[PDB]
């Protein structure tokens, strides 16, 4: 007869008492516990072919992937309570701002920088959703797939700010077309081009190394030093305090999804070639996020500065990461 | 001050815009998307008609989340799983094995519709969604946890998906069919309407509810939790279909109903069936699971079907005389092939429970009845291991179940086979069969147990063999429930 | 050699997967069968006769006829009947 | 980034100053303060060791109230108090209607120290304190609250302390003394050092342990949460000490103690010693109310004791002989007069129960045993009325209990009479009848029921009129916990 | 027999099931049992007297206090919801504008100004702890009580923000005496004289009806439109955001202060010559909150205007209660 | 008139309020007390009489002496004795 063990089997023997975190995040993904069939059923399904294509088949290789750990350790359970946290937070800054008419203390020329460069953000925030949500689902191991997971919600959480405030600027100024016309700006105004030519791309790498490189550690340090870092800092300047304070908030969560594409990369380096890997989609997808960079930044005041110091403290998240 | 939701919550779904640098097929490939020709647009019309937002949302879970866990920190130390009844002990077992790993990888079934629906509505509920099977697969994991020190059986709440025990193989079967393995459009029908609207929701309640009665408050509690987050993702499907018969879709959409809620019964038959049946306590069942079904399953389906503007399934007299049948075939395969399984099956046939099992089910005895005679006898007689098996069950080809039904007087066993390509296949009923017939592509060189073993893929080709294939040891393999306790009512 | 065959036994509640040998006779196909089934779970009928008849048509095999001639297809499903 | 709290602490107990437009007697007057000549710079040494800050504690506590409010209503349809034990159900009734009020009253007492506090440290602390007690209070008003449609007797966790009944009396004669009206300095020995730290931070573990025995885990979670709140405001009796023998007033500081601590054992002998040696089953009890104190309440009162400086009180040897006694009749009292009574005393005196009270206390049947022979044998021989009172007993007018102590074979039962300006006073212990004379300004013209009733304050002076009196009647007045079950044991 | 109740017997025959808040607050204080003897024991206990005196003989007058009610129905376990939720939002914006280096911003003036006008605020906000803590334990009733017991809280809540920023100022600016010198100032400013004199006297108006008006109705108003709202516009206009949004955070509490406030003299007013009771009392104090309002802000810029407008505000507190 | 007395009856573990007449004799005020006590808590002793003695100091009363004879405090504590 088995003796009843201390822990799960396939963390007996680990030296440390597992942590509530290994406990319910690791080894979980079964569909590769059979790579010429992942899925209970007829190995030729276009999903069978999809996955030993776009996950087993990938450049980025490591023999025991559901070794990764996310280094903040986030579980469903802790994820909420931080979380409610931060929203008491941002929720409370929406409140009581409102309370005292900030709103309507914003210049006429920074509600049409608004209307411009910060509401149509919805789009991009809500792609960035969608291109974490595919690497979830296509990652080679659960611990990998939660931090995924977690940043889907946080892309979902910008998203939603984005939603409320436009709401709340289109209720201060009816006249400007918030909520309305961000399509179009998104779709027609040059100053999104070079940001939505690089989503609308990288959301379509379905190799999910690609996806992690493309969407984590290329297109985000840009979104992010764009939106949050480079028009939090003008609002600010611009008497947006509200903004100011919410983009600030925003990068708490940017920076949590930086700290496990880190751990990641830390972890594949471990694999003989796999820099070279890494350094080659980068190369490929680094031009197009210059491209984004320039073009939103360009059409900010003083976006020669902003454009080189997005550049520079973007590709700073690489170069740390030993890339 | 603050908005009221109503008045902004449109601008979180108005997210679909048209693709330029890339085209919308490659955006939305209909592999992973399903849009079948239905534009942008009008799956713009997708409405769920549960709400809720983010703030919302981590407000909410956060609460139920330090309820659960609370409730389980303060029963801890109570050890009631060891006072528990062997019946109840062994339905715990088995639900963590087969659902744990399996609710997590629902998470990923949901990022599928959050990443490829071109519904902005569904995207969102589906990220939500992905959220709340996170949930439910580490809360699932965590629980069953404490008490791995008891036996080695709680250990496969995590392994079994792991593994190729029979019902292992069953519970993948269906699982990757309906939504590791379907298009966004047609996991939100397949899952989300068929098995979570369809079953799980009340189901999980009518657990909760047993869970209770049997003095397990701590698992009481953990599935009334879950339950309470059914709803906010299991309502994806209904705006899916309402576009789909909208437009030129209706037979496509059926078709995807009829075999999702089939495939879902014969999941549900082997169980949930057995459980509230014959591992429950005499005195603690409220109505048969023939009852339930009747009262919280089906009636709920003619409804939905008929103001959905659908057509109940072509099969749908016959899956209501099954009622009467399967359940208890699925239950004696189980317990007569105990050492298969990782929890000990309650045999559940003593005079009371036999005469319980009359008046639920007119005429079981005549039939069920006779074979429990034949066991019981050689149980009393000193003859155990002819209540044991020497051979494999002829295992059907989809729902990768055995295939059984009526015997004693009234024998109606039957084998719905098929040759196709050279090959013969099995099915336990008319519907199993039809679900491989109209696409067969999908099946077709899948394999189940008794294929392997009949190809040498399990070696030694022997019994003993076969167990170390579907990784079960001493320790972990299935027995009576209450240890034959039973049997001395009849001595 | 061997060959399998799925026994759906009269008054047994399941099919059940039974090798027999391409020379076995119809006769020791069903005492092969039986023994998976009678004492079992399901009670002898010394009154009776076992006989074979393919599940799919109903045909009826000869107690003689060695699974050879029976012209089966292996893992064919067969019913092992009580009569006489 | 934050801070750490050692960084600021300080700063928020930085909050004395000089008085300008008022006197500092004026703004602090000695009656409500209890300076006692030790100046403001030298009550500022108080430094409690146990520190928190607002946000700490709004934290903290949200949390607690989530998991005990979670915990009732998770086990609230499963309505436990119907099947559990009577002599558990009394034990709650009790509780609550001896304590709910009282704690809400200690918020005041909390108050007391809040705003008369000359020591800064010690009125942040005691600010919550008196929310510590505001939820003690209102949390154990709104679980007993779940149980009035079962008995007019919960009714009383919230009427007790409003009426007459001796049991009630008692209560309210020892908190008024220890923390409604004492100068702040005051309450935080008595109160705080004497009754909280001393004896129910431990009781309140003890009392949380028997509950799980007994199968009650919504009153089992109650009380563990309540008394994780217990330190953080139990620990102000313990800097004042220091201050007060750190100066000239060590004999005043011991003088406290001394009262405090006999009133509290005398409560405590009352409503903790019946209850955990005769109401809890015999097979729950893991020691006895005599090993209790020994081990959790006489040992740490040395050490907390020796290691400020103060000295043992000089009753110490007589009280550790009591805890052979006092109990024991404080137990026959209570049952004997259950019609006294809001809830159904236990007798246990089965014949196990009576082996096993001669184990734990060696004599018992010698003596007290002697007493529950002639009521068993009443009882047997159908003649229970002699079992029931016609008289009042005699009540010490200090504790406002029975005078009661050792009978039978042994017989050893005392009064401590005193004549004070022309009244005749009755003591139960030499203790009791010390606490008055060294302050009979604070006790003299009190009077307790058996004195009321002898000045026909009581109409009709009778015993039907002495109920009416303490607000008792027919549906709350108590009796035998199991229905005099036990007596089959001897027929 | 008795038959056991649908509810607390004093709350019988209430039309309508109590809730939560009534079950758990209404008719807990038992020393209103006994006028002559409020105390089980001596009646000439200094403690008997004292409450005597000050409860049972004050001018303010009900027959049934413990019918009050407090408009917000707070509970212990309500009031740790809606606090933790209030101090997440504080404690974000401590944690966060400290992130983007809020306190070197601001200007020498300005820095100078708080040590003056914000810090020492300490010693009026633990003052106004004391004046709270003492109604909690003098009123007439449970209800009336537990309005004073949260609202004591809030006041220990004031207290620590204050002491918290104290130190974040002082490590920003050493030089200052953040922490050192506030007593100094407390004692002996001239800008603090007006609101010392009113406090200290405040404080010893042991009449449980004096002091609900000492503290509740006049130097409450006072201190929240002096310390609060003057002085949180001020800072908001000369840079600190950090303050011009604690201070609003902090008139949340205020408000719910004046909203049970206002609640109890409705009640007042039903019976005949309260209002005068109340009124003589208001204008035995008004005058030295006018003194303490003029010291204070006349030291501040535009010091005319603030004391203009604060006069005008909490005397309006007072109007619309009927006064 | 009635007069009260606290009987501290011997063997008995309480004292208990008892009224009795200041005629009564201290044969007749123990009497009114074995009642409260004898055959309550406390076994009769026939070969044995009931005695009265001022608990505070010992002193012992002639079985005869009426209340009124024996200079006692109202609610004077008494003890009920068993001897000869
Ligand atoms: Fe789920
Ligand atoms: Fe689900
Ligand atoms: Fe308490
Ligand atoms: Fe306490
Ligand atoms: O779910
Ligand atoms: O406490």
């Amino acid at each position: 007869a088995l003796k009843p063990l201390k822990t799960w089997s396939h963390l007996a023997g680990n030296r440390r008492r597992p942590s509530e975190y290994e406990v319910v995040s690791t080894n979980l993904h079964y569909f590769t516990d059979n790579p010429e069939r992942p899925w209970e059923l007829d190995s030729n399904l276009p999903m069978q072919t999809w996955y030993k294509k776009y996950c087993f088949d990938s450049p980025l290789k490591h023999d025991d992937w559901n070794a990764f750990r996310d280094p903040d350790q986030l579980v469903y359970r802790t994820y909420n309570l931080l979380q409610d946290g931060q929203e008491s937070y941002v929720q409370g800054l929406f409140d009581q701002l409102n309370d005292r008419g900030h709103d309507q203390m914003l210049t006429r020329e920074w509600v049409e920088t608004l209307a411009r460069f910060y509401t149509p953000a919805r789009y991009l925030f809500h792609a960035l959703q969608m291109g974490s949500v595919y690497i979830h689902q296509i990652a080679p191991a659960s611990t990998i797939t939660n931090c995924a997971t977690y940043e889907t919600a946080d892309h979902l959480r910008w998203l939603t700010h984005t939603a409320y405030r436009t709401r709340e600027l289109a209720n201060c100024y009816p006249d400007v077309g918030f909520g309305k016309r961000e399509r179009d700006v998104w779709e027609n105004d040059p100053a999104w081009q070079g940001f939505r030519e690089l989503i609308e791309k990288a959301l379509i790498a379905w190799d999910w190394g690609e996806a992690f490189t493309a969407i984590n550690l290329v297109t985000k340090p840009a979104v992010e030093e764009a939106l949050l870092q480079q028009l939090g800092s003008l609002a600010q300047s611009e008497g947006d305090t509200l903004l100011g304070l919410l983009a600030q908030a925003q990068k708490r969560d940017a920076e949590r999804h930086r700290r496990w594409s880190s751990a990641l990369v830390k972890m594949a380096l471990e694999k003989e070639g796999n820099r070279e890997v890494l350094q080659k989609w980068v190369a490929k997808w680094e031009p197009l996020a210059d491209k984004a960079i320039e073009a939103y930044c360009s059409a900010l005041p003083d976006g020669e500065n902003a454009i080189v110091e997005a550049k520079s403290a973007s590709r700073y998240v690489r170069q740390m990461m030993g890339l | 001050s603050m908005l009221k939701r109503e008045d902004w919550y449109d601008l979180t779904r108005t997210t679909n815009w048209t693709p330029k640098y890339v085209t919308e097929n490659e955006l939305f490939p209909e592999e992973m998307s399903g849009a079948r020709g239905i534009s942008m647009e009008a799956w713009e019309k997708y409405d769920e008609p549960y709400k809720i937002t983010y703030p919302e949302y981590v407000s909410i879970q956060r609460e139920k989340d330090s309820g659960a866990y609370s409730i389980k920190a303060a029963l801890e130390r109570d050890g009631f799983v060891d006072r528990a009844d062997p019946g109840w002990v062994s339905t715990m077992q088995l639900h963590f094995g087969a659902i744990a790993l399996e609710e997590y990888a629902a998470s990923t079934a949901e990022a599928r519709m959050a990443r490829f629906a071109k519904a902005p509505g569904n995207r969102n509920m589906a990220t939500f969604g992905m959220m709340d099977e996170n949930r439910h697969g580490q809360i699932q994991l965590y629980f069953p946890y404490a008490n791995v020190k008891r036996s080695r059986k709680w250990d496969w709440a995590h392994k079994a998906i792991h593994t190729n025990e029979w019902a292992a193989i069953a519970a993948r079967s269906f699982f990757d069919d309906m939504m590791m393995t379907r298009d966004s459009v047609a996991v939100s029908i397949m899952l989300t309407f068929a098995f979570e609207t369809g079953f799980t929701n009340m189901q999980f309640l009518g657990l909760a509810a047993d869970a209770a009665e049997a003095g397990d408050h701590t698992f009481a509690s953990l599935i009334s939790s879950i339950q309470t987050d059914e709803s906010r993702h299991a309502q994806q499907g209904g705006p899916s279909l309402k576009i789909l018969v909208e437009n030129g879709k209706k037979d496509e959409a059926q078709q995807m109903v009829d075999v999702a809620i089939w495939r879902s019964w014969k999941l549900f038959s082997v169980l949930t069936g057995p459980i509230m049946d014959y591992y429950t306590p005499l005195e603690s069942r409220n109505q048969s699971f023939k009852e339930f079904m009747l009262e919280w399953i089906v009636a709920q389906f003619e409804r939905q079907l008929l103001d959905l503007g659908l057509d109940k399934p072509w099969y749908w007299d016959q899956f209501m005389q099954d009622l009467d049948e399967t359940h208890h075939g699925m239950h004696l395969g189980v317990w007569y092939w105990r050492p298969t399984v990782w929890w000990d099956p309650a045999a559940g046939v003593s005079p009371e429970e036999r005469e319980w099992l009359e008046e639920k089910y007119p005429g079981w005895n005549d039939t069920w009845g006779q074979c429990w005679d034949v066991i019981t006898d050689n149980l009393v007689n000193g003859k155990p291991e002819l209540t044991v098996p020497e051979t494999l069950p002829t295992i059907c080809n989809m729902c990768n179940l055995p295939i059984a039904h009526t015997p004693g007087n009234k024998w109606n066993v039957k084998d719905y086979q098929l040759e196709y390509e050279g090959r013969l296949y099995h099915f336990g009923s008319e519907a199993d069969r039809w679900c491989f017939q109209i696409d067969p592509e999908r099946y077709k060189n899948h394999t189940n147990l008794v294929d392997r073993f009949l190809k040498g893929e399990i070696q030694p080709a022997d019994l003993a063999g076969a167990l170390m294939y579907m990784s079960l040891e001493p320790g972990v393999m299935g027995d009576d429930a209450h240890d034959y306790e039973w049997v001395k009512a009849y001595q | 050699a061997t060959f399998p065959i799925m026994s759906n036994f009269e008054r047994d509640f399941v099919i059940q997967l039974v090798p027999v040998d391409t020379e076995d006779t119809m006769d020791q196909v069903a005492e092969k069968c039986a023994y998976h089934s009678i004492n079992r779970r399901v009670h002898p009928q010394p009154e009776k006769i076992l006989r074979v008849r393919r599940h799919e048509d109903g045909t009826l095999f000869p107690r003689g006829m060695i699974v050879s001639d029976a012209g089966l297809r292996p893992t064919e499903t067969l019913d092992i009947i009580f009569m006489d």
